[PDB]
Parts: structure tokens; C-alpha cells; sequence
């Protein structure tokens, strides 16, 4: 019989090792994009490609989702250019393993609320992390604003 | 939108009816309608804690819920017991109500000592915070259920709740925007 | 006789209304973090019009003109691109489940009857916005007309 | 039997009518777009969505190929955004089609260069119209330099 | 016991190739409608190293820092552009189809032996990168040593 | 020139009606099998009626119902409602009337050259005609889809479209120049 | 990439190698090694127009290839056919091969009278025309073997006199650029 | 402030050092049902050897043989490669020793404030040791793939790579501080 699906069941299609080599190869490639882009000190800086920014345009680049800043050296493209392989071979192989498990069934109707709960608790959550993070900044701005007067 | 009085009046009328749908939601036994034992299956109507009969043998019978039934279980793992334990608390739909007051509160008490620019703030924090606090409800309501039917007129109130409660939060952000703005224009002066 | 608005098919109604939901939650989230600190007035165009757009475009996986700068603005983002990444691969392989499954049933392309509906609610959002166009032009023109 | 795959076999998990009145919906799309855009003299020009910036920023929109500008009044962010709808639900349905054609056959292995060898032939032609194209722009304003002096 | 690199699977060798060719032909092409006028000199930033990283940009179907604004440019990259969605979509769905034919062969997720080859590329190029960069700097360096 | 684009407004916009009406009245919509008189023979078919094609029957025309109530069979109601749509042509007509609409704008627009607006609202109409063309084809194949093909009427009315919408561009041209040429004026 | 003397040289050698690296691909009967009969199927190597036994009883036995084949050939579609003529006449290799020659006569020429500049833009645009015929002669010819093997050296001196004659048409280019930036210089001053 | 830098930038190059060579030595790589000397009983697995839990030979470690040439097979060399790259450890034992470079330098830039590329040198070391890191754990689960758990030996490997990582942010970090600190300088 089939089971109900499990809450984080949006993760299945991609073993929980490529996930977390997914992670690491992210933070890899972002930091070797920063290295690339600002340890000279003959191109300063003339790139915005701080670490937080190569953060961001890492983070946008796996989520298919742009860049509002790109990499203008060979060494910075090339980093980009191989970030940008990997992430379309591995979002498409994930759309692909999902398609083959809603094909097959081991031991079709539409996808229901369960299935993707869990993208939904991770969206609420990150929402209500920012917030917070947002509210700290302010509350630290605000006293120490006053100690300076 | 324009002006500050106006504002204060809409603020105002958005966060008590935003309050007022999502309490009905709450207390109200109208959130699906599926077929089901209400005691054979009938037609029933189900809310946040008691589901209750409908055209039956036996009209308007109502019974409580049950979120943990007995006789064989078949129990699950921490996950589901997690889920069914806020399903039969209705802590998301009761802390959205609770974040709802907390912002109207904080609104009437912010043109009592209007220096306070921080309690307009805090009431955009709440609004949004109980805007959160219903899409969570909602969804673990769902889940729960799924696991023919239609959704009633309070399910759809305290949709209805969520989606105010985003402009009156966005609308209490926008008048401490220019109550800041004020401070600022009159600085230069 | 596929229905008009099949394409929808592949998801649960209650998926596309918390997608809704989570759309408005985001975008709201994103005015808030980025417009509720005076200390950072903006530096920052992301109005609740603009945060709209930006979260639509995101869900829509296509072209930015701008990007959160703040570290809370882009969580909002990055949370937001995932769930868009995953419920967009969802739907896709869904729909790819859908066709396969009805093809191994003991005329093979898409038919325009499969995506009417889509199709219709373009050309109704096209002349929404000309009705939009048109009304912001009339304002305009009159209340220029009476001033001068 | 199969038989061999047609030069424009990649057209085949949508029908023709399907491709029609993608043409036809993205010619008006692009011209309610431009309208828009620049009919109002109250808004000169602020933004760059000509008819042919319009054409551009709709056929980017199609390939999810990003886009140079974005549209900002409310009339125009409603085109873009019914446009993207369409987009993500036609690209959708090709690739789920095109994954159900090549996983169900009727009356796996690799694809073949004579799978493709329609996109390459047109890929060619475009790059030689645009050639020539370049080069009649190149011969005209030669001409034209010599007839002003 | 998948290849190291059989995430190529779905396309064939000649697939690959002609790709590989189209894109340097795409690049060149783009490079000579966008600079060879002089009448136009200029008002582009396309060179041939730009020409190549906007192809390049445009096939992994990533955000573009520029776009071509001449004919013959947006000729090139439009045609590019439907090359491009086509081969794409084309490999997601003959991977969909492996996999589902697979999975109906008489555990269920991908293990990382299926993208292993792409982790070892992704790898190699960040070395690549660095050591361009470094070389780039050492060489800076002997020419800042002269010219001091 | 300004009299270039006035020629080619004018001209774009009678083609393009003339097109659509004739796409509206004429038969060669389609191209099908089935019987012109209510055995197996192929036809042409347009939007009202179907005659026969190399038949016994040849030339006999018979309209098109649009509403099979031989198996007194209603299913859900958006079926009923494409049908009516679909039997009406109301959007082709209404292409035709919007098409009309604008072609009369722009030769009304020459009387009064004071009045930039209606060359603006023949723009508005011309692109509207358009759109509701690209709503009575989408409506037309589905209701064919629920061995063919099509012929000139259809493809006269994929055509009249792209006029439609080349002259909607070239009048919002005029309309920009209008304005622009009055702000230049004020300046001076 | 830098002076004038040197790219003049560099990009003289790249053309001629170019055309060589063709000349030799289109004379040459090695362009895909798979079974078949060159008169039992015997690993033979192919090329454009004849195939070779190899290690079989008689080998060094080359045969025209049978484009279209008598005895019940089954027809096709007017798309195959005109598929199989292109492949037949080799029409997109040959071109290619005429581009590139008349580009190195256009690069010859350009010493002689230079105060002509289209000369060598001339050339540019007809390296890259003849790398576009290039790519459909390969495609071309991979679409009919496809209608266990391999490919010869010939191919790949096919393939390298593509990416050979597109990078000397980028050199090219570089001096019709060079050439009008050193006028727009001299004009100024 | 650069001395806080310069105390964070030691304490996680010495942090990240010795808890990727603990993860390079020990032996709680991986949990797997498994037999020790030559029945299937749940062993702890590391990198060089797998040792027996909670069975009759519990206690007992044995080496590992990454070259199960019983039956003679050897089908692709690239599988022999891998093998020999994973029987070898050559990734982990390269992200060791330029863990140790880079620490080495690290401490000998205070001995020359001068010479600012001996901190640049560090970050290189840093982020290669990271991607070392990266290859060893890739190679390490891709040769176990030709139920099971992964231990606190191969989980200190992977936050080893974080700190590494974090550390040739900030080595890189100063070195550009340094080269803008000598620009000011050059302005005054």
C-alpha cells in the first residue's frame, strides 16, 4: 500500500549525498569567486564581487534565477561558466528523477498539498528568520544611534 | 495611501474586520465539507474541532473531532504525530488571532502618545507576524485533512483574514515610512 | 474534451492558493525588510509595487532588473527561489507523469484544446492592461485640462 | 516499424496550431506591450520599450533568456507578467510531451544528431540572414558616406 | 555502476560536438555583426571574448549582463536562443525517459555516482580559474617590477 | 515622411479589413471528410456552412450546428458556453467591427488634424480587432478539435491579424510624433 | 593580438593550414570506420566517395559508395532524398573548401594595393561563411551515416579546419578594426 | 581589527587542520553492516580499515581491500582509476597537507610584514585544501557506491572543508586590507 508522503518529500528525487555536496560545492565555488575576482590589487574595487555578493550571485545562479552583477575576468567567467554546467545538469536531472517517480510507482492525480508542504514551512521559516534579522539590526542601530549623542 | 487621517481610519477598519473574520474562523464549524460519520457516512460539515451532521437522520448532531483515535492507530513517526498535534491545537490559527490583537491593540494605543513612532512599527511586525501565522494554520489544516469534499464560508473568512491582514500590515509600515519622513523634513528646517 | 483550464491540472487547487498566499506573504515580507528602517533611508527601490514585481518575476524565473542588497531583503529572496525552483520542477514533472501515463493507455502532440486556457487568460490580462492604460491617460489628460 | 526521425522532428510534442498561435500571440503581445509603453505623452522617454525593444524584450521572455529591460508602469508589468505565465506554462508542456514521446512508443536510447539537425539548419540560417543582413547595412552606409561627400 | 561521466547519456557524441561548434560559430558570428562596421564605432561591448561569454551565458540559459541592440546581433542571439531551449528541453526530457524507462525495468533517488563527472568539471574549473588568476597576477607583477 | 506612413496606415488597414471580412463570409475555412447533406467525401468548411468537395453532392452547401443535441447530451457547462461562442462568431465579428472602427478613426482623423486622440483610438481599435482575431482563432480550433486542413479563408484571417497589428504599431507612431511635434512647438 | 607583421604571418600560416587540413579532408577515405562491404560485412573504413577493406582477405579494396541504391531502395520522403544529394554532392564541403581558398587569394591580394580595406574584411566574412558551410557538411554528413563505429583522422582534419578557419576569421576582422581605428587616428590628429 | 582578524584567521586554520587529520585517521567514516578477520554483523567503517561493533568479534579492526579482484574483473580502466585514487586517499591527504601550508604560512607572515603574498600564498593553501576536500569526499561515497550511516570522522571532514574555507575568506580578506592600508599610504 502506498504510504503518505513525508513532509521534506520534495528532497527525494536527489540523494541526501548530492545534496550535501551540492552545499559544499556551492560554498566552494562562491569563495573561489571571490578569491578570483578581488585578491589583486591591480584590478582595484572595479568588480562588486564581495564574498556576500559572490554569495548572492552563486545562490541566483544554482535557482536559475540571473544575476544582477556578472564576472568580467577569464578566471571569474571560467568559475561562472562551470557553476552555470553543473547547475543546469543538476536541476534538470532532478526534474527528470521526478518525473520518473510520479511515472512509476514501487513498493497519476495531481500533485496535493502534502507533497510540497514542507518547501512551504521552509519558505514561513525563512520569512520569519529574516524578519527577525531585520528587527535585530534595527534594535542594535537604535541604541547605538543614542550613544553616539 | 494619502493624507494620515484617512489612513488611520482604513488601518483602523481593516485590522477589526481582519480580527473579527479570523475569530469567526476560529469559532466557527463551517472549515469542510466531506462526506463522513457524524455518530453510517453521511453528509457532514467539520470545523477546527467538532465535525457535525448535515441533512442526516439526525440533523445538527455534533461531535468533536477525533485527532488521535484509538483502536489500532497503526501510530507513525515523529513528523506526523508533530503535525497531529498542532491540527488538534489550532495553536497557528490561535496565535494568528493572538498577533491579530496584539497589532490592533498596539494601533489604538499608537495615538495615545503619537511620539511613540516604535508602536506603529510593532503593530506592522504583528499584522505581518499573523499574516505567517495564518498561512501556517492553513496549511497544516490541509495537510491534516488529507491524510469529494469543498472548503466552507469561515475556512474562506480566515482566508479572507490572511490576505487583509497583508495590507493592514503593509499599511501601518507606510505610515511609519512617513512618520520618519516627517522627522527628517522637518530636521532640515 | 480536455478542460479550458487544465494546464492547472498537474497541481492541487489548494497548492495554487497557497502558492497565491506565499506570493503575498513574500512580497509584503519583502517591503517590510527593506522599507521599515529609517536607518537605511531609500537606498533600496523595493516599494510594495516593486517587491510584487520582484516576487512574480522570481516565481516566473525570469529576468531581475533589480536585486535585494540587504542581508534579510535577500533570505526573502533565496527562500523564495527555492520554492519557486522546486514547485516550477514539480509541476513540470507532474505534467511530464500526466502525458506519459495517458500515453501507455491501451493526436500524440498537444492540442491547442490542452492550453486553451492559457492562452485566454493572456489575451484578458492584455486588455486589462490596456483598460488600465487607458483609464491612467484619462486621468491624466483631465486633470492636466482642468489645471491649465 | 519506427521510422527515421523528420529534419523538424523537435516540433513534434506540439501541434501546429499550438506554434501558430505562439507567433501570433507573441506579435501581440509585443505590440500591446510597445502601446503601453509609449502612447502616453505624460510619460516622455522614460522608458526604451519601443516596437523593436518590445519584440526583443518579449522573444527573451519566451526563451527565459532573461531580459536588458524591464517593464515599470502597471499596464506594462501586467503584459510581462501574463506573457511570463504563458511562457513557463508553454515551455512546461513541450518538455513534459517531449519526455512522454520519447519515453512511450507507439505505432530508450540516446538522441541522435538527426534528432536536432532541424535547429542546427536553422541555426545556420539565422546566422547567415544575419551576415547578410550586417553586410547590406555595411554597403548601404559605404555608398551613402561617399554620395555626402 | 554508471559512467563518471554519464550524465552525457542523453545526447549523443555528435550531439555534444556540433554543439560545441555551433556555439564557436554562434560567438564568431556575433563578434563580426557586432564590431567589423566602423561606422558603428563603439557602441557595443561585444567583443570576442564578450561574443563567447554571451553565447556561453545564453546556452545555460543564465543572466546576461548585456544583450545585442542591432539586427543582425539579436538575429544571432535569437536564433541562438530557440537552439538553445530546444537542446535543452530536449536533453531534460530523454533523461526523464531513461529514467522512467529504467524504473520500470523488471535505491528510487539519484546516487552521486550520476553526477559525478559533473562535480569532477566543476572541481577541475575552479582550479582552472585559479590558476589563470594567478598567473594573471604573476605576470602583472614582472611587468609592475619593470616599469618600477 | 508622415504622408508614407499616412499611405500605409490607410492602405494596411483597408487590406486588413477586407482580408477579415472576406476570411469571415467566405467557406474555405477548413478542409474535411463527412457528408454535405444532412457516406464519406471530403469538404470544405467555414464557419457557417460546409459544401461538398469532387463529390456526387458537389456545390451543395449546408449550414454548420453547431449544437449535437441528437444525443440530448449536455456534459459541463463550459462546453455549452465555447459552443455558443463558437456558433455566434462573435469574436471574428467583432475583429471586423473593431477593424471597421479604426479604419474609420483614421479617415476622420484627417478632418480634424486638432484632435490627436482619435488617431490614438485607431490604434486602440486596430490592436483590439487584433486581439479578439487571436480569440475567435483560438476558439475556432477548439471547437473543431472537440485527416484536415486549412484553407485561404483561414490563413486570410492569420493574415489580417499581422496587418492589423503593423498598422496598430504605425498609428501609435503618429500619435507619438503628434505629441512630440506640439511639445517641440511649445518650446520654440 | 599585438603589432601588425606578426598577425599578418599568423593568420597567413592559419589560413593555409586550414585549407590544407581541408583539401585533405575532402580527398582523404577515412572519415568513419564501421562495418560494411567494400565490394560478409568486414571492418572497412569509409570516406566521402570510396570505402576501404581493412584486415580483410582483400584489402586496400575501395568501392564508390552507394548513395542511391537499386533494389528496392523504399523510397522516402522528398526531404531524405534531397538530404541524400546534398550528401552525395558533397555541395557544403566543397564550398567550403572554394571559401577558404578564395579567402587566402583575398588575404594574398591584400598586400597588392593596400589602401583597399574591404579586401581583408572581404576575407573575414568568407572564412566564416566557409566555417558555416563546414558545420553543415558535418551535420549533414553525420545525418546520413545515421540513416559500433568510428571516425578517421580526415573528420577531425575537417573539424580543426573549422575552428582553425573561424579563429583566422576573427584575426581578420581584428585588422579591418585595427586598420579604420589607425584612419579615425590619423583623421583626428 | 586586524589582530582579531589575524586570531580568528590561526584558531580555524589549527581548528580545521586537526579535525580533518582526526577524520583522515580515525575510523568512524561509516556505519555498515559488515564482517571483520576472515557472518554480517554492524560495523563502524573508515577509511583504511572497518572494525567490528557489537559482535562476537567486536573490537576488531580489518583492512580495507579496495581492489576486490576475487573473481578476476577488471571492465573499464576508469573504474581502476577510481579505485586506486580511493585505495590511495590521495584528495584527503593533499587537503591535509595544504591545511598545513597553509597554516605554515599563515605563521610566517608575521615574521615579514613586508612580504604580503605569503598571506595571499595561505589563502590559496586554505581554499585548495578545501577543494581537496571536496574531491576526497565525492571520490570516498562514489567508491562506496560500487542500509547505511555516515559517522562523526566523516562529518568532522566536511565541517573541516567549512572552516577552511572560511578561513581563506578572511586570509584573502587581509591581504587585500594590507595592499589597500599600503595604497593609503602612497596617497599621503
Amino acid at each position: 500500500q502506498k504510504s503518505k508522503p513525508g513532509v521534506f518529500s520534495f528532497l527525494d528525487p536527489l540523494a541526501y549525498e548530492i545534496w550535501m555536496c551540492i552545499v559544499f560545492a556551492y560554498i566552494g565555488v562562491s569563495v573561489v569567486l571571490f578569491l578570483v575576482s578581488r585578491f589583486s590589487p591591480y584590478e582595484w574595487s572595479t568588480n562588486e564581487f564581495g564574498i556576500f555578493n559572490s554569495l548572492w550571485f552563486s545562490l541566483g545562479a544554482f535557482m536559475q534565477q540571473g544575476c544582477d552583477i556578472s564576472p568580467r575576468s577569464l578566471s571569474g567567467r571560467i568559475v561562472g561558466g562551470v557553476w552555470w554546467f553543473f547547475t543546469l545538469i543538476i536541476i534538470s536531472s532532478y526534474t527528470a528523477n521526478l518525473a520518473a517517480f510520479l511515472t512509476v510507482e514501487r513498493m497519476t492525480s495531481a500533485l496535493s498539498l502534502s507533497n510540497v508542504a514542507g518547501v512551504f514551512y521552509i519558505l514561513v521559516g525563512g520569512l520569519g528568520l529574516a524578519m527577525l534579522v531585520a528587527l535585530i539590526e534595527f534594535c542594535y542601530k537604535s541604541r547605538a544611534e543614542a550613544k553616539r549623542m | 495611501l494619502f493624507d494620515r487621517g484617512v489612513q488611520m481610519l482604513l488601518t483602523t477598519v481593516g485590522a477589526f474586520a481582519a480580527f473579527s473574520l479570523m475569530t469567526i474562523a476560529v469559532g466557527t464549524d463551517y472549515w469542510l465539507y466531506s462526506r463522513g460519520v457524524c455518530k453510517e457516512e453521511v453528509m457532514t460539515h467539520s470545523g477546527l474541532w467538532r465535525t457535525c451532521c448535515l441533512e442526516g437522520n439526525f440533523k445538527g448532531l455534533c461531535k468533536q473531532i477525533d485527532h488521535f483515535p484509538e483502536d489500532a492507530d497503526y501510530e507513525a513517526d515523529t513528523a506526523e504525530y508533530f503535525l497531529r498535534a498542532v491540527r488538534a491545537s489550532s495553536i497557528f490559527p490561535i496565535l494568528s488571532v493572538i498577533l491579530l490583537f496584539m497589532g490592533g491593540l498596539c494601533i489604538a494605543a499608537s495615538e495615545f502618545y503619537k511620539t511613540r513612532h516604535n508602536i506603529i512599527l510593532s503593530a506592522g511586525i504583528f499584522f505581518v507576524s499573523a499574516g505567517l501565522s495564518n498561512i501556517i494554520g492553513i496549511i497544516v489544516y490541509i495537510s491534516a485533512n488529507a491524510g469529494s469534499y469543498s472548503y466552507g464560508w469561515s475556512f474562506y473568512f480566515g482566508a479572507l483574514s490572511f490576505i487583509i491582514a497583508e495590507m493592514v500590515g503593509v499599511l501601518a509600515v507606510h505610515m511609519f515610512i512617513d512618520r520618519h519622513k516627517q522627522l527628517r523634513a522637518t530636521a532640515r528646517a
